[PDB]
């Protein structure tokens, strides 16, 4: 009864983003 | 400075040698038991 | 199948035993040698005479 | 329609599977990892992930970081004691899981001594700052194939400091997840006895 | 002796120095800690006074001990833990052997089998071996005297052919000789064992042997345990023996 | 004949210096006060002759050793300090005892400058035993844990968090030493 | 890369710390060695593995677990002519001179059958039994005069083997016209488990036989 | 000594440390070992 209740109740991918995770920016390059 | 101890019954300390005996055992066992 | 198996293990856990005990002699060789070294240099600085 | 139903319902299924000792492939550590993550994640309240190293936040201490993998870097003819699967740190206690190898030639040596454990609590106390006066390392075995509902419980225990009733609110089916240890090994259960009898080491 | 046991079981002493003066509990009796000192110098814990309300309690039993006519060390306490456990008071013996061996007079295999003493009476095969388990989970390899003591437990739970085996394995892989006491007991095993057919020629055979062979003397008890059994014999040999 | 006085003279007051010195908390008086001693009674190896109060330092000879260790920063050719002694004990064939060595490399602050000291008792040809030379090694495997421990904790609060490196320092340990942890069983044959 | 290892001596792992003897003892040198290695263990025989302890709980109360400190066990030494062919020898002699104890190698096939002279009354007992070299058997009188009358090999002279069917084992039980529980014949069976001819005959089998002994 | 704070200076992800910087300099003052040009050139990657 729980499962079935807890069953039942409940960005962007340019450049800037990749470059940002990899620690880096536009500038460096 | 210290505790005081109230009793001390001495024959009770009448009674490393392991490490002697053990190191004197292995020479012996590497030269001094040898053909 | 078991029984096999059983003996390859107690095999490597017979060359691990081997490797600890050999890491325990070097030490009484290294102890020893030290008692050639000290007997040995006095003897030679008696050779200088 | 019943598979259908079990991957919707039952979101870690893939966990208790692999914990019932089903998967004969990769055995259970991943789901082990994924399920002490999980809690983790639910225990603390800002939680960063990492490949190998989940942190919670900077004052309460909640790290899980996975080691290494015992059964593969356990080779049978070396010497060495200290090989542990996952090191996990609660505020200010240590504790070291290892999933005990199905070679009791290799348990001996899987079961870190005390010496590297006070230097690994030195270690912690160096990195972290904690005062070497609460610190206190505990050293925890595990079944090598499969999980035992005692041991998912004193996993809850020590680890999480969660009792049973909030750890069977915090996970429906914990409540009768139903394991008993195979009793063909006694060789596990007496050394896991003793390493879960053991006290804290405390330096 | 039985009060200050109970004391000690119900409401065990505190090991923080100056301790005993504050407490009714044990009230006292008319930089170097005790740890280091029990430590460097060998000497127990009992025998150094801090002050402290375990020390207070080691006081108390030593006057006990003096009183009733024994000496507070090793010795003594087996005297004590076995006078206790041959009067069934087992909770109050094993209560005072913890505490003596926690304040560091240490847990001799004398003690362990004045602590077995209790379940021997009693006949408490699985206590006498847990006692036995106890040793050699401590370290305390059991002597010829704690075999005894479980030989006499088997013997009074009526398991004779226990006595035999146990005789017979301690001295395969014990590796301990048999004692005059050793054949007195296993000799009064035999006297009422029935687990064979062959417990009378065995008691003569093992008679001759421990005579012969060992060199030996009988003794009175010896010589009560095999009349005993030669005297249900209704063989005129036997009779005559 | 004076010297025999001198000798003692020279041993009480290295006696009362050791306890002058037990609470020195700047390096600068007491490395310079440790220094003066070297001249005014002529420790250097110069002087073979009765005119040395070394020989006749029996026990304070040790004390006096250590006490001019902690060298951390500001040596003003600090180390020509432990040198000499060295040179001295060296010459004498006085063998440092395992405790004593001990002693000496707990006084020490770095691994570098256990490292000097180490260096100074190589160029120099002093004895020790075996056991001293394992527990001297030991004491520089520990500063280095130590020193690698402290540059962790710098690190971690910048990070917020410890590093994959931080963890796998606290489980692994500093890398191959002489000594180590997961191998327990070696070292027993020396230590007693 | 991965070398193999030949002779048991490099299977089961050996220093070799002599020169060049490959054939050298060790046995007490990794002993000595071993025990400095380490005090929770007491003097009973340890056993390496907790699975391996007796079905007994009068014997397991005897043995203790000890991981590599199981191995070398033992005081004595070992004293052509095959264990069984000088495990009678010797004990015939020192039967004949009126001994106590006799030492004697301990093998598979010796020490089953030395258990089972004691199981039939013809040795009072054994000393440092759980021995894999030597062990002591305390020899049994009765009246100035020994136990054992007679005991010898089945292989009479060092050389030939047998295999004894169950026909052979009931020939033995039923010789020379009489029940046989007298003389006692031990045989090893397919199993490596050694009993006497009372025991073969009851469970149909046979075996490769050790001995004969009254 | 060189080398190893030519590591110190190329190893700014790697454990890299101005305080580990400095006991390499100690290595220089403490060891009674004359520095050099190329010292000097690693010390002054070290600081860049």
């Amino acid at each position: 009864r729980r499962l079935e209740e807890a069953q039942t109740s409940p960005r962007r991918r340019t450049l800037e983003d990749v470059l940002k995770r990899l620690g880096k920016t536009t500038r460096d390059l | 400075e210290h505790p005081a101890i109230w009793l001390w019954y001495p024959w009770r300390m009448n009674p490393h040698m392991p490490q002697r005996r053990a190191l004197k055992n292995v020479h012996g066992a590497v030269f001094n038991d040898l053909t | 199948e078991k029984k096999r198996i059983e003996a390859r293990q107690m095999m490597d856990g017979r060359q691990a035993l081997k490797k600890k005990h050999l890491d325990l002699l070097r030490e009484f060789h290294e102890r020893q040698f030290f008692f050639w070294y000290e007997r040995a240099s006095e003897r030679l600085q008696n050779m200088n005479l | 329609e019943l598979v259908a139903h079990i991957v919707r319902n039952y979101s870690q299924i893939d966990i208790i599977y692999d914990f019932l000792g089903f998967n004969y492939s990769e055995g259970y550590r991943s789901s082990l990892r994924r399920y002490m993550e999980y809690l983790q994640c639910k225990t603390a309240e800002n939680v960063r992930a990492s490949g190998r190293l989940v942190t919670g936040d900077k004052g309460e201490h909640n790290i899980l970081f996975d080691y290494c993998v015992s059964r593969e870097s356990l080779v049978s003819g070396d010497s060495c004691q200290g090989i542990i699967d996952f090191l996990y740190i609660n505020g200010n206690d240590v504790t070291l899981i290892i999933i005990a190898s199905d070679n009791p030639w290799l348990r001996n040596r899987q079961l870190p001594h005390r010496r590297q454990m006070e230097g690994i609590a030195r270690r912690v106390c160096f990195v972290l700052g904690i005062p070497p006066s609460e610190v206190r390392i505990r050293n925890l075995l595990l079944p090598p194939t499969y999980l035992d509902k005692g041991s998912i419980v004193r996993l809850n225990d020590i680890v999480f400091r969660l009792s049973n009733e909030q750890s069977n609110l915090l996970i429906p089916w914990l409540t009768n997840y139903n394991k008993e240890l195979d009793p063909k090994d006694v060789d596990y259960t007496a050394l896991a006895k003793t390493t879960n009898e053991e006290e804290w080491l405390t330096l | 002796l039985l009060e200050i046991g109970n004391k000690l079981l119900r409401s065990p002493p505190s090991p923080e120095p100056l301790s005993g003066k504050a407490s009714k509990l044990y009230p006292p009796v008319g930089r170097l800690r005790a740890e280091e000192l029990s430590a460097k110098y060998n000497v127990p814990m009992a025998y150094i006074d801090d002050s402290s309300e375990a020390s207070n309690a080691s006081k108390s039993l030593a006057l006990v001990m003096e009183d009733v006519g024994l000496e507070f060390t090793e010795d003594g306490l087996t005297v004590v833990i076995s006078a206790l456990s041959r009067q069934g008071y087992g909770t109050i013996g094993r209560a005072i052997f913890d505490f003596a061996s926690t304040m560091g007079l240490g847990p001799s295999a004398e003690m362990y089998k004045a602590l077995m003493k209790y379940a021997s009476r009693r006949g408490d095969v699985n206590e006498s071996m847990a006692l036995i388990e106890e040793m050699k989970g401590n370290g305390i390899t059991p002597r010829i005297g704690n075999w005894h003591e479980l030989m006499y437990t088997f013997y009074k739970a009526k398991d004779y052919p226990a006595v035999s085996q146990i005789v017979d394995n301690m001295k395969m892989y014990a590796n301990i000789e048999p004692n005059e006491v050793t054949f007195v007991l296993q000799l009064k095993a035999l006297a009422k064992d029935n687990s064979q057919l062959n417990s009378l020629p065995e008691a003569i055979q093992l008679f001759d042997q421990m005579e012969n062979v060992y060199g030996f003397i009988a003794s009175r008890p010896h010589y009560d345990a095999m009349m005993f059994h030669l005297s249900q014999s209704p063989r005129p040999e036997m009779r005559l023996r | 004949y004076a010297a025999m006085e001198l000798a003692a003279e020279a041993r009480r007051e290295i006696h009362e210096l050791w306890l002058s010195a037990e609470t020195a908390l700047e390096r600068e008086k007491r490395v310079q006060q440790v220094a003066a001693l070297i001249e005014k009674y002529k420790l250097d190896p110069s002087t073979p002759r009765e005119a040395d109060v070394s020989r006749g330092l029996g026990d304070a000879f040790d004390r006096l050793l250590l006490l001019c260790l902690p060298l951390g920063k500001t040596d003003a050719k600090g180390t020509d300090n432990l040198e000499r002694l060295m040179h001295l004990a060296g010459r004498n064939g006085r063998e440092l005892s395992v405790r004593t060595i001990q002693h000496l490399f707990a006084r020490t602050d770095s691994f570098a400058e256990a490292l000097a000291v180490f260096y100074t008792m190589r160029r120099c040809h002093v004895a020790m035993n075996m056991e001293a030379y394992y527990s001297m090694l030991y004491s520089l495997q520990r500063l280095e844990e130590e020193g690698w421990g402290q540059h962790f904790r710098n690190e971690y609060e910048e990070n917020g968090a410890p590093s994959e490196q931080a963890m796998d320092f606290i489980v692994k340990g500093i890398s191959n030493a002489l000594l180590p942890e997961n191998k327990p069983w070696l070292g027993r044959v020396m230590f007693q | 890369g991965h070398r193999l290892l030949h002779g048991k001596r490099e299977r089961e792992g050996s220093l070799f710390a002599v020169a060049n003897d490959v054939k050298r003892d060790e046995r007490l040198l990794r002993q000595q060695l071993n025990a400095l290695l380490e005090t929770p263990l007491v003097d009973l025989p340890g056993v390496e593995r907790r699975r391996d302890l007796p079905a007994d709980p009068i014997t397991r109360l005897f043995f203790q677990h000890k991981g590599d400190h199981a191995l070398y066990y033992g005081t004595y030494d070992k004293p052509l002519y095959t264990p069984i062919y000088d495990f009678c020898h010797r004990i015939r002699e020192a039967t004949e001179q009126r001994k106590r104890f006799v030492v004697v190698p301990s093998t598979i096939e010796t020490r089953g059958c030395a258990r089972v002279m004691h199981d039939h009354g013809l040795v009072a007992g054994f000393r440092d039994f759980h021995n894999d070299r030597a062990f002591a058997v305390e020899l049994k009188y009765f009246q100035g005069d020994s136990t054992i009358n007679v005991i010898e090999p089945c292989s009479y002279d060092g050389r030939t083997e047998f295999e004894w069917s169950p026909k052979m084992m009931r020939r033995l039980l039923n010789t020379h016209g009489i029940h046989n529980r007298l003389v006692v014949y031990i045989c090893r069976t397919a199993d490596n488990r050694i009993i006497d001819h009372i025991h073969a005959v009851k469970e149909n089998i046979g075996g490769r036989g050790l001995m004969m002994v009254h | 000594i060189n080398s190893l704070l030519l590591a110190n200076s190329n190893a700014i992800s790697s454990n890299g440390s101005l305080s580990m910087t400095e006991e390499l300099v100690g290595f220089f003052t403490l060891l009674k070992i004359r520095p050099n040009a190329d010292t000097e050139i690693c010390v002054n990657l070290c600081r860049d």
